[PDB]
């Protein structure tokens, strides 16, 4: 009968501190050498515009 | 302090080559590393 | 029908030491049929006030 | 390792460690263990 359901009245709080301090090695930024390109063009059978 | 499994891995082959490295060998089929057993001189508990 | 939350009656500052609520007995009863049913008839008189 | 126990109530918990046992160090022990068996009725079926 004690067994019979599944328990949650304790937190794990080891669990939390080691899930914050894996969180705490995370990465944002990037180091690149050329930025990404922002404006492209498209061409047609003209020489002159595009 | 992990729940992930590469780190683990490499934990325990660091271990094992520390013991390579201190002249002895250890055999990993009868080697225990466990959360929820304990065995000592000849006495065994699993989960109280 | 849903139960209240396990925390409310008892909070676990440490994995050894936790609070005790008063009735703690009445708590770990389990209704047999006639108190379920007397549980309904409550439920049933409060939904129809007169 | 104090010896000051005393025990309370039988309970159900969810396993923290559940994913950690598809790790190559436990399939590793397992293939040995089950080999040695292999090796061992082997042995027996060829005396035998």
């Amino acid at each position: 009968t004690a067994t019979r359901e599944v328990d949650f009245t304790v937190p794990d709080v080891q669990k939390i501190l080691d899930d914050i301090k894996a969180l705490a090695a995370e990465q944002v930024y990037k180091i690149v050498k050329v930025p990404s390109i922002s404006f492209r063009h498209i061409v047609m059978q003209s020489r002159d515009r595009v | 302090h992990t729940t992930d499994t590469k780190v683990f891995d490499k934990v325990a082959a660091s271990i094992f080559d520390t013991v390579a490295k201190c002249g002895h060998e250890a055999s990993p089929s009868k080697t225990m590393m466990t959360p929820y057993s304990v065995e000592k001189t000849q006495t065994h508990a699993k989960q109280g | 029908y849903i139960a209240p939350n396990p925390r409310i009656s008892s909070i676990t500052l440490t994995q050894r030491i936790t609070t005790t609520g008063p009735f703690a007995i009445l708590t770990g009863s389990t209704p047999t049929a006639q108190q379920l049913n007397d549980v309904r008839k409550i439920y049933l008189a409060l939904m129809f006030p007169g | 390792n104090s010896k000051d126990v005393f025990y309370d109530k039988f309970r159900t918990e969810p396993n923290r460690y559940k994913a950690l046992f598809r790790s190559s160090f436990y399939n590793e022990s397992r293939r040995m263990n089950e080999e040695k068996i292999l090796e061992a009725v082997k042995y027996s079926q060829k005396l035998g």
